[PDB]
RNA sequence: GCUAAACCUAGCCCCAAACCCCACCUUACUACCAGACAACCUUAGCCAAACCAUUUACCCAAAUAAAGUAUAGGCGAUAGAAAUUGAAAUGGCGCAAUAGAUAUAGUACCGCAAGGGAAAGAUGAAAAACAAGCAUAAUAUAGCAAGGACUAACCCCUAUACCUUCUGCAAUGAAUUAACUAGAAAUAACUUUGCAAGGAGAGCCAAAGCUAAGACCCCCGAAACCAGACGAGCUACCUAAGAACAGCUAAAAGAGCACACCCGUCUAUGUAGCAAAAUAGUGGGAAGAUUUAUAGGUAGAGGCGACAAACCUACCGAGCCUGGUGAUAGCUGGUUGUCCAAGAUAGAAUCUUAGUUCAACUUUAAAUUUGCCCACAGAACCCAAAUCCCCUU
RNA sequence: ACUGAACUCCUCACACCCAAUUGGACCAAUCUAUCACCCUAUAGAAGAACUAAUGUUAGUAUAAGUAACAUGAAAACAUUCU
RNA sequence: UCUCUUACUUUUAACCAGUGAAAUUGACCUGCCCGUGAGAGGCGGGCAUAACACAGCAAGACGAGAGACCCUAUGGAGCUUUAAUUUAUUAAUGCAAACAACCUGCAUUAAAAAUUUCGGUUGGGGCG
């Protein structure tokens, strides 16, 4: 604990203290970098890659419509709308390389990666989810068993 | 400064002594001048019995034959006292069989208890 | 450890009974400073990093984790030469004498550890038998563990307990990362 | 003035 | 800060922290210049355009940023438009 | 407690061979919870240690502490019990081979001082021990003659090894 | 002088009574059985740290939470200071910080 | 050690032990069932939902209720649910200033009121809110009859209620005697009201007092042993003759 | 060989389960007379904010998660939800007489009271069987008491006790023995596993991550503040009803001298005392505004006061006890096994200079490649020493 | 010239002399798992180590057998005397 | 009282007998001169030096147990204020309320108080 002192006793100021000078995360100006955070709404981005390799690897079945719910069982994504998850975005990275006639819902779309999509001979539909239909898709079975 | 001894009436000043007791019962009243007016009627009168040709003693025999303690009971009072004449006047107002309504206007009242002992 | 649960405490200088006032004032006693008769110094005081309520000490590794230690203990045993494989576990006889006497004649170590598919079908003989015998234990598939295995010197599992066991073991292996816990329905799962 | 501390009488009255 | 609270056990968040600095999920945090909105009558145009800059923070001051917000706020955010998506990642850094 | 001293009378030896010296009888006695501080009693052990039984009784019954007299008495029963018990042809052929007192169990009490304090007085108890041994006093050791320091000098000076060295 | 001058009473342990033989079984009781039943389920103890872990503020903050109700007055305002005192060290007094 | 229930359950515990187990089930209901008083002091929120200005989203909103010290001469009255507000104000309503304890109290004044049930006029200590109230309610007694125990919050308010649904429950001819039609005037006037005069005599009783009058109730000198030994005797004698 | 030393169970701790004759409110423990008074009412403060003044977590009616999120806030210290989700159900890696309950006991003892509050016992199947301190044994020129030694205890030579606080010794603490007595944890990081673009037994994280484990955060001490009790048997004053005041001189006296009585001017004794304010002498008053016994009253953000800030149960510029309370203390003191290794003075801000934050220095681990020394050449006019830079080496 | 260090050489062996701090290797005793079985091993834990706080409790020292304390005289222990 | 002190008695005292504390105490096998140190029993150079008791003394052991002075603390408390912040409380008025008064709410003015503080440098003090 050092010599005989406010540290060694065990009582030093609390973090971000600094001796009574105007501490630096006080004297910086506040700004709205934050702001509505928790109201801004987050995309999971599903890639034209990832898409492919889960095609590609069975967890995918592109014979069916591939929505948000089958994305989530075979794990090509993690939805967390407790974390204001509103859904998939596809995202144009992969574009170039893929080669899958599918027919996928998202949430949002870019435009190179539809354009992917359609050129594959395949069909995309952006289709809006609120939190709480978002989170049945997303798991179904626990909201089976909520017996509503 | 003694918490724990027992208070008595050797312990307080003058008023205190005479005022506190040893649990004697009372008998009579004080008039003007502290006179005591001593109540016959309270002082308890010994009904002592004449013990003359009496024959039980203070022990019994160790001859005695053992028996099994049977306490009286309400019922078993009811059966020895009072089911004989119901018996038989039914065959053939319950005041009649001994039933006192009321313990009022009897010398031994059962209760509340009015006698000593 | 997971299991653990230290009932284990002390009184501190607040809980241990009295010890309000100042013994005595600051200066002119000649003494030592003192604030309570309770504090950690003094006869009767309170102890100072004693300790302090129940304490678990629960903590769950990976159910991989768990499954490869399961593994790797059966590993172990077929590698030193104590697992043995039963058909079932009937016996002629539920008399203790005959099982110890079988598990000396066939080497098997002071400790055997029996185990069978499930509980309820476990033969009767062989319940009687190691009913009455203390480092012959017998215990449902779903009971196996580690630490009983290494326990006990020799393991001796059954057709079915083996097949079992392979699945159940297995499955750690090639699953998904769980949406849910398994408790719940699954496409695959029982 | 610090008063004088009297020490509890018990350790002084203990016999054989 | 409160290492643990009262009532969850949990270590808070400085709520002055987030009112004033943004950090990037790569560790760097971003901030304002002090006095970038007082007596701009009286700065010079390089001054003021020096003030109206998004700065990073030092190592130490970092350090202490984090310390002060709790995890959520080191999370991945997927926002539908952020200006600093780009900026959350770092790109040919040695060392 | 210990009480080794009273044991020690217990102590039975063989039979001695007939090519042996007479063993000397040994008696140990000793008084306990002596209402007198050791130290004091300290001075009467030493007066009386390697004195015949009659002489330590003489001494003693001209001495004007306490515990002369307990000690007295002390000796008087350890002679009985030596010539009862003990089998000691005569009573006056007995010397003190050893006399200590020892610190017995005290007790505390107060002494109030003069501004409400105070002090722990002791009431000090003390024990006596005494061995007797049978047998003429043993005689007190001369002092050393210039003969003997001599003596002991040059064999100090003949001792002496060239130190240090092969 | 503080030591015993004689041996202890031999102390005489059965490694192999029904509690150590048994002990550990069903621990593998979800991954073996279908995770009908999870682990922490076996544990037997106080209601407030059955499947749970902490340090003594922590603690102290769950049992008051969930059997702060039942406690015994005594026992229940020792916990409040307790509660309170380990606040205080833990957000105010240390090394660190 | 712990209690086996919650201390806070302790006297619900005791409801359902002892002598208010003997107390009837109405009363007992009545006594348990809770209902948030109407709001007097505070204004109460319109929805359950609102949309903060802050941020623009939607909050679920509560009414707390404002907390209610009710002296015991209001017992004597009939306050309108009013009461005294012990709270606390910020010297010049800026949270930057001193913070002092401040007492607001109702204004009460003293008011002659004829129940028509009843047939009686009381004064009563009485607000400016229960004049409003009575008026809404057309009427002292239509007052009493409607406002419930929570919102009545008086003593003697619960006690009119018992007499004026005692009365109707008893249609009692005591009710201006010697002119039958008014009384029936009156009784059906205020006939919705009526109950059951086995529920109406607990309306309005604290928890003692229903103790004491279910102590009343069941109290009963025990009946000497002699009569039940007889009529035991004699129904066995009766069987013993039968057969 | 004395004092002693040794013990194992009396019991206790944490959980689970389970809901639990007579007398006595008057002076309590008092057989026995005309009632009437009856209760409810925001906690505060310490403390944190390094002052403090708004503010500062606290039996809440399901764990987890949402989440330390939305929000609140000298927008600062800090405080902090909800919608929503919905788990389960038999003892001890506890103490063993300075421990564990204070407990052999709320007893003894202390206090007027509220309150405070101990200590300790050890045979046997049967009782109808080795600490300190001393002694044995006082001591020999000279010296931190030992070491090198030596034939030899000493003699010879060498040697400035320990801890802590300072730049350094002086200063602090220690009679000594036994027992007890002081580093509690998140953020990340590092190491080791598992699995791996996925990890995790819901939630959470994820651009090699994730899960789990290991591993870091002391003790004693104020004057204080506030809440509620208890105190006017001392003392201050007062109320009721009492009592005392010899003798002489004067005469109806807040008169004189002087007993008892009250006080306490000066000296001496005493100073752990006879005494936590006394004794002897000397002295002031001693029929008055006197002294005094009894009962009652005034109670602490108060009482009472011929103001001395005096007295209010020996310690009153704000009593005592309990509680908040383990108050707080940038201050003092302490902070316990072995061994090795790296390891030293640059400033800046600060109600700040007895402190802290940053820098600098120091330590560990890791990545990479240049680091130091330094040849020329070079670094200002106004009008010494050297320094920086720097290829080689 | 010689004497003269822990400098240097010599035989052998080497991690074995810095405050605060920091890294590391070991470890006493206790309990638990399993060993062991005249007192141990591998691990998991923790009220886990005291030459020092005018530290707490108990024992005993030092001062010290010191300061201090006490019982009028004779006697027949009747009594008398001061 | 003193020049100028003396004699005696009692207590004290010292010896014998009984009983038997307290402060204090790192360990002490505990010397003097000079020097060093800013102050020496313990360090340097010299000198002295068998061992212990008992009674005195008060030069040293910065003698022991309790004392004052200066400075510091973002430590207290008492007191005063034209220090800051308040009027919670009382007393007045005014306006509402209600039928002049009382009560309630809101204001204003005082009295009384309540919480808190009293930066830094400049030997102190005054003025600076
Ligand atoms: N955890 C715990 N278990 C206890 C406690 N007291 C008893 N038990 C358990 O209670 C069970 C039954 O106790 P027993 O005394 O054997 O039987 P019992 O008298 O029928 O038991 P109860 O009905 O509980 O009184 C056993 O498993 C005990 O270990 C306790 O204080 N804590
Ligand atoms: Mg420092
Ligand atoms: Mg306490
Ligand atoms: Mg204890
Ligand atoms: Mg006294
Ligand atoms: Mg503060
Ligand atoms: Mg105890
Ligand atoms: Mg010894
Ligand atoms: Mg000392
Ligand atoms: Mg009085
Ligand atoms: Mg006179
Ligand atoms: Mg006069
Ligand atoms: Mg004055
Ligand atoms: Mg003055
Ligand atoms: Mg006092
Ligand atoms: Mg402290
Ligand atoms: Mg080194
Ligand atoms: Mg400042
Ligand atoms: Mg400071
Ligand atoms: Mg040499
Ligand atoms: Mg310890
Ligand atoms: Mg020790
Ligand atoms: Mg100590
Ligand atoms: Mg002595
Ligand atoms: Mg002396
Ligand atoms: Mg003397
Ligand atoms: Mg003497
Ligand atoms: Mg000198
Ligand atoms: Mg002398
Ligand atoms: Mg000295």
């Amino acid at each position: 604990r050092g010599h005989k002192g406010e540290r060694q006793r065990g009582t030093r100021p609390r973090l971000g203290f600094e001796g009574g000078q105007t501490p630096f995360y006080i004297r910086i100006p506040k700004y709205g970098f934050n702001e509505g955070h928790s109201f801004r709404r987050q995309y999971k981005p599903l890639s034209l890659n990832r898409l492919q390799y889960l095609i590609d690897l069975g967890r995918v079945d592109p014979s069916q419509p591939i929505d948000l719910t089958q994305l989530v069982n075979g794990r090509g994504v993690t939805i967390q709308p407790l974390k204001r998850d509103y859904g998939v975005q596809l995202v144009e990275e992969g574009a170039d390389t893929f080669t899958a006639k599918v027919n996928i819902e998202v949430q949002l779309a870019s435009e190179l990666a539809i354009a992917a999509i359609e050129k594959n001979g395949g069909v995309v539909t952006t289709a809006f989810y609120d939190p709480r239909s978002l989170d049945i898709v997303c798991k179904p079975v626990p909201f089976f068993l909520r017996g509503q | 400064a003694d918490r724990m001894s027992k208070w008595t009436s050797k312990r307080g000043p003058r008023s205190f002594r005479g005022r506190k007791g040893r649990g004697a019962k009372g008998i009579g009243f004080l008039t003007s001048g502290w006179r005591f007016v001593q109540i016959k009627e309270m002082v308890p009168e010994f009904v002592v019995p004449d013990l003359t040709g009496f024959k039980l003693k203070p022990y019994v025999s160790y001859l005695a034959p053992e028996s099994e303690e049977t306490p009286l009971t309400a019922a078993q009072l009811f059966s020895e006292a009072v089911a004989p004449a119901i018996e038989k006047d039914f065959k053939d107002n319950l005041e009649k069989y001994g039933f006192e309504p009321t313990q009022e206007g009897k010398l031994f009242q059962l209760y509340p208890r009015n006698f000593l002992r | 450890n997971f299991k653990r649960i230290s009932y284990a405490k002390t009184k501190t200088r607040a809980e241990v009974r009295g010890g309000g006032r100042k013994p005595w004032p600051q200066k002119g006693t000649g003494r030592a400073r003192h604030g309570s008769i309770r504090s950690p110094l003094w006869r009767g005081g309170g102890v100072a990093h004693g300790p302090r309520g129940p304490t678990s000490y629960y903590y769950m590794l990976p159910m991989k984790v768990r499954a490869l230690g399961l593994k790797v203990a059966l590993t172990v045993k077929l590698a030193q030469d104590d697992l043995h494989i039963m058909d079932s576990l009937e016996l002629p006889t539920g008399d203790p004498q005959y099982l110890t006497e079988l598990a000396h004649y066939r080497r098997w170590g002071d400790s055997v550890l029996l185990v069978d598919l499930t509980h309820e079908e476990m033969p009767q003989s062989i319940v009687e038998a190691t009913s009455r015998l203390k480092t012959f234990n017998l215990i449902p598939a779903v009971g196996l563990n580690v630490h009983s295995m290494l326990k006990h010197q020799t393991l001796v599992l059954t057709l079915p307990t083996v097949a079992f066991l392979e699945d159940k073991l297995l499955w750690q292996d090639s699953r998904y990362r769980p949406l849910y816990p398994f408790s719940l329905p699954y496409s695959d799962f029982p | 003035f610090t008063p004088p501390i009297y020490q509890p009488k018990f350790k002084t009255e203990k016999e054989f | 800060l409160t290492y643990f609270s009262a009532r969850k056990g949990k270590r808070k968040t400085v709520k002055a922290v987030i009112d004033r600095f943004l950090r990037l999920h790569c560790g760097l945090w971003v901030r304002r210049k002090a006095g970038y909105k007082k007596k701009l009558w009286k700065k010079t145009p390089a001054r003021k355009k020096r003030l109206r800059e998004f700065v990073f923070c030092n190592k130490t001051q970092s350090k202490l940023l984090d310390k002060m917000t709790t995890s959520f706020w080191k999370r991945r955010n997927w926002y539908v438009d952020d200006p600093y998506q780009k900026y959350h990642d770092r790109t040919n850094l040695k060392v | 407690i210990s009480r080794k001293w009273e044991k020690k009378n217990k102590i039975v030896y063989p039979p001695q061979l007939p090519g042996e010296p007479r063993r000397p009888a040994e008696i140990y006695h000793c008084r306990r919870q002596i209402k007198y501080s050791k130290d004091k009693m300290w001075y009467l052990a030493k007066l009386i240690r390697g004195m015949s039984i009659d002489q330590a009784l003489a001494q003693l019954e001209f001495n004007d502490k306490k515990g002369a007299k307990i000690i007295k008495e002390v000796l008087l029963e350890a002679q009985d019990m030596a010539v009862r018990d003990h089998n000691v042809e005569f009573r006056s052929n007995l010397y003190i081979a050893e006399s200590t007192s020892g610190r017995g169990q005290c007790l505390k009490r107060i002494r109030y001082h003069g501004r409400g304090r105070f002090g722990i007085m002791e009431k000090v108890y003390c024990h006596y021990f005494v061995k007797l041994v049978e047998g003429p006093p043993p005689p007190p050791e001369p002092p050393k003659t210039a003969v003997a320091h001599a003596k002991e000098y040059i064999q100090q000076l003949r001792s002496r090894t060239i130190v240090h060295t092969l | 002088i503080g030591i015993r001058l004689t041996l202890p009473p031999p102390k005489v342990v059965d490694r192999w009574n029904e509690k150590r033989a048994m002990f550990g079984v069903y621990d593998n009781i979800g991954i073996l059985g279908n995770f009908e039943k999870h682990p922490k389920e076996l544990i037997r103890g106080p209601i407030w740290l059955r499947g749970w872990k902490g340090n003594e503020l922590q603690r102290c903050i769950r049992k008051r939470k969930m059997v702060g109700s039942r406690m015994f007055a005594d026992d229940l305002h020792n916990l409040n200071k307790r509660i309170r005192y380990l606040y205080k060290h833990f957000n105010r007094h240390g090394k660190f910080r | 050690p712990l209690h086996k229930y919650p201390v806070w359950l302790w006297k619900r515990l005791q409801l359902r032990e002892g002598i208010c187990s003997r107390l009837p089930g109405h009363y007992l209901r009545s006594l348990e069932e809770e209902r948030t008083p109407t709001p007097v002091h505070y204004r109460p929120h319109g929805a359950k939902f609102k949309i903060n200005p802050k941020n623009g989203q939607r909050e679920r909103v509560e009414d707390v209720p404002i907390p209610i010290y009710f002296p015991p001469e209001s017992q004597r009255g009939l306050w309108g649910g009013e009461g005294w507000i012990l709270g606390q104000i910020y010297a010049n309503n800026d949270k930057l200033s001193k913070r002092l304890k401040k007492v607001w109290k109702p204004q009460l004044f003293e008011r002659e009121f004829y129940s028509e049930i009843l047939d009686k006029k009381f004064t009563v200590t009485v607000t400016m809110r229960t004049l409003d109230l009575i008026d809404e309610a057309y009427g002292l007694d239509f007052y009493i009859l409607k406002t419930p125990k929570e919102d009545l919050c008086s003593k003697f308010g619960m006690d009119l209620k018992r007499g004026m649904l005692l009365r109707l429950a008893r249609q009692d001819p005591q009710l201006h005697p010697e002119d039958p039609e008014r009384r029936a005037a009156i009784y059906d006037k205020y006939k919705e009201f009526a109950i059951p005069e086995e529920e109406a005599e607990w309306v309005g009783l604290t928890l003692e007092e229903a103790i004491e009058k279910q102590r009343l109730l069941e109290e009963k000198d025990p009946v000497p042993l002699f009569k039940i030994y007889v009529a035991e005797l004699i129904q066995q004698l009766q069987q013993q003759a039968l057969s």
